[PDB]
């Protein structure tokens, strides 16, 4: 983990989370 | 494949089971009791 | 005079035999934590419960005389119950419960914890120390003992840990969390003011023969037809599409009044998939039919004989669903093409009615009246006799705009509709945005249920205090 | 007029409706029968309502005045015996009831045999069939309480209906057999569990 | 339906319309003579 991100998330976690990707809420109702 | 199933247990509320329709208002709204309750009971054996 | 009720209540409902059952019954009992009315005064589903100074009691509507009363009173072993100081019933501190036409029993001997158990049907066919009490339809769940005695009972609204109760079935809740589940009308009709020619569909002079059926249009009235069983008597009236009772609730899109007369013993063949030379040649009712049918007696004026009636006999073909055919070349039933002569194999299409006043009944004309219809399509013009109220404008209500109903809160709209659109319909084909029928505007319809409660709760031994989420 | 302001039949019905031709006798005409035709409400079910303040069916209250757009709310029959058939004096009776409650009074013609005494037994009491050994009770009903139905609500111990003595039902088929068997082919013989 | 008027018609195995498209294997024709307000009660499961 790096210290200059407010995250403690490391170099290549972030590269995974934006890689991974109304209707919802008609769910909700 | 979790986000597939969920949206068609929500396109199958459009699907009236072979019933008069398939909003349940429609029913209640068209129909005196003894004969909505053998509409619905359709409607109820269908959405479960 | 307020009190806090404690434990009293339950009376064992039904006369079914239980034992080591914790059964539920949805039934109307005393709360629990509940304001008694304590009357010590010496110096007007409901409940009752109290030297036997009071005995009786009086209701009614109104209570003038006019209407229908009630007087029921008790005694040291008997009681008087009448209409009046149409019905003779006579028969044979402290609590002698006279537990509420459904009147309960079984008194059993301020208030300390002890947890009692309680229980003639009097008909009536009419319209409607000293303690007090009252019911409402509130779920309970009762512990039969294993002798049939009710040892204990949970209220299943009163307080988070009941409601967890009462999801579980059970009296003993463990550390953690359950997921325990979770307004006015409108009413708007279009703006139809005029009635529908009522005295000219149902009382014309003369109807047209079977075979060349009329046929007519009807278009914005209000048709309240209470006013129509006042003049005619039908005989025969059986709606199918709709239930009969809620005629007067719906608007119909469009409207026809197919008119024509056939005899007495055919009146039966104008129903959807049925034979005979009225439902073959003359005029055949489509399978998936909506609408009502109406036949009546009409021996009074079709009568003199009424030779003016036709109907077509002769065909090779089965009429397809509402097919008018009007034509008078001779039927060929052989080899030859008879041209125009009436005579072996062939003969004229069409023939009269004998019509008589001696006719028995059954060979006696009866006028007819079919009136086709379609429901709750997006325009309607011909309407029920209800009035109409204003919005609310963002409050929960159970509407009724035209013709349908539902539930939900009625926000503004912004549904850039077409100046031809009229309802919009959701993903899941139920209706959420509509056009109002009388200001012409668009609401939004938001269903309000709100779900997803929780109960956070510590062992029910270790406690009772509950968090909600 | 009739299921809307003179008697209005409850949807969750059950009873028998009867009726009959009754111009031999209710007829002379005969005005002695009325009936009500104007209201502004439909009945609930079973709900006998007799008045005489006259309908309004416009704006002022018209006080006993038959006068315009407002009527008297009865009228009357005018039965003959010239009516045509439909026009005819009909007489009718309904008979309404509930089936198979705790405790019955009215029954029908059939006669009532003897108890047997814990033999299995297709027996008939009190209107309810069922099968089962009809073993000697000890239940502790209340002198109110009739029948008794167990957890899944199926009847298991009843009152009779003229000893008013408790017997307990037990249904017999005892299943569970099993066929122990080597290959047909090895042998026949076999070996039932 | 060229000669007599027939008051009641009601098939119980068989839809009305497609009479005239089967073969039926054996048929009766049994016939006799009841009062009028006696023959609602030829059908199946009544009493009289
Ligand atoms: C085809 C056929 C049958 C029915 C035919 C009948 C008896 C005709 C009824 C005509 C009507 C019903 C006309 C009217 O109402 O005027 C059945 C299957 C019974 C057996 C014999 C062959
Ligand atoms: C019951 O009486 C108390 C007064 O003791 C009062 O505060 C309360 O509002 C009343 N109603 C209920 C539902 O508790
Ligand atoms: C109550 O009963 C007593 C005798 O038991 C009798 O004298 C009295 O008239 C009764 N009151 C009634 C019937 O109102
Ligand atoms: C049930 O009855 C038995 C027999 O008298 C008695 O010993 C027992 O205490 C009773 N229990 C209850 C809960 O009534
Ligand atoms: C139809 O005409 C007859 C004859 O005048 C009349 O008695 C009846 O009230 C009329 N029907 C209506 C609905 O006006
Ligand atoms: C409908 O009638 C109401 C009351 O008479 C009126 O306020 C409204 O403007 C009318 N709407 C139309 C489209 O005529
Ligand atoms: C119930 O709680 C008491 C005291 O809080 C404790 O002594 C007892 O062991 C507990 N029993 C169970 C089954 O939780
Ligand atoms: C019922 O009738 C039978 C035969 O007459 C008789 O043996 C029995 O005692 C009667 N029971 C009652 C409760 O009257
Ligand atoms: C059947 O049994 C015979 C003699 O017991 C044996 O020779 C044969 O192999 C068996 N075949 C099968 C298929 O079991």
């Amino acid at each position: 983990p790096d210290p200059s991100k407010p995250s403690k998330r490391s170099f290549i976690e972030d590269l995974l989370f934006n890689k991974v990707t109304d209707l919802i809420c008609a769910q909700k109702f | 494949q979790n986000a597939q199933a969920l949206n068609t247990l929500v396109k199958q509320l459009s699907s009236n089971f072979g019933a008069i329709s398939s909003v349940l208002n429609d029913i209640l709204s068209r129909l005196d009791p003894p004969e909505a309750e053998v509409q619905i009971d359709r409607l109820i054996t269908g959405r479960l | 005079a307020y009190t806090n009720s404690f434990t009293r209540g339950v009376y064992y409902p039904d006369k079914v035999f239980r034992s080591s059952v914790l059964h539920s019954t949805q039934d109307l009992f005393l709360p629990f934590f509940s304001n008694v009315t304590w009357f010590h005064a010496i110096h007007v589903g409901v409940y009752f419960a109290s030297s036997n100074i009071i005995r009786g009691w009086i209701f009614g509507t109104t209570l003038d005389s006019k209407t229908q009363s009630l007087l029921i009173v008790n005694n040291a072993t008997n009681v008087v119950i009448k209409v009046c100081f149409t019905f003779e019933y006579v028969s044979q501190k402290n609590l002698r419960e006279f537990v509420f036409f459904k009147i309960y029993s079984k008194h059993t001997p301020d208030l300390p914890q002890g947890f009692s158990a309680l229980e003639v049907d009097l008909p009536i066919g009419i319209n409607i120390a000293y303690y007090v009490g009252y019911l409402q339809p509130r779920t309970f769940l009762l512990k039969y003992n294993e002798n049939g005695t009710i040892t204990d009972a949970v209220d299943c609204a009163l307080d988070p840990l009941s409601e967890t109760k009462c999801t579980l079935k059970s009296f003993t809740v463990e550390k953690g969390i359950y997921q325990t589940s979770n307004t006015e009308s409108i009413v708007r009709f279009p703006n139809i003011t005029n009635l529908c020619p009522f005295g000219e569909v149902f009382n014309a002079t003369r109807f047209a023969s079977v075979y060349a059926w009329n046929r007519k249009r009807i278009s914005n009235c209000v048709a309240d037809y209470s006013v129509l069983y006042n003049s005619a008597s039908f005989s025969t009236f059986k709606c199918y599409g709709v239930s009969p009772t809620k005629l007067n609730d719906l608007c119909f899109t469009n409207v026809y009044a197919d008119s024509f007369v056939i005899r007495g013993d055919e009146v039966r063949q104008i129903a959807p998939g049925q034979t005979g030379k009225i439902a073959d040649y003359n005029y055949k009712l489509p399978d998936d039919f909506t609408g009502c049918v109406i036949a009546w007696n009409s021996n009074n004026l079709d009568s003199k004989g009424n030779y003016n009636y036709l109907y077509r006999l002769f065909r090779k073909s089965n009429l397809k669903p509402f097919e008018r055919d009007i034509s008078t070349e001779i039927y060929q039933a052989g080899s030859t093409p008879c041209n125009g002569v009436e005579g072996f194999n062939c003969y004229f299409p069409l023939q009269s009615y004998g019509f008589q006043p001696t006719n028995g009944v059954g060979y006696q004309p009866y006028r007819v009246v079919v009136l086709s219809f379609e429901l709750l399509h997006a325009p309607a013009t011909v309407c029920g006799p209800k009035k109409s109220t204003n919005l609310v404008k963002n409050k929960c209500v159970n509407f009724n705009f035209n013709g349908l109903t539902g539930t939900g809160v009625l926000t503004e709209s912004n549904k850039k509709f077409l100046p031809f659109q009229q309802f919009g319909r959701d993903i899941a084909d139920t209706t959420d945005a509509v056009r109002d029928p009388q200001t012409l505007e668009i609401l939004d319809i938001t269903p309000c249920s709100f779900g997803g409660v929780s109960v956070i709760t510590p062992g029910t031994n270790t406690s009772n205090q509950v968090a909600v989420l």
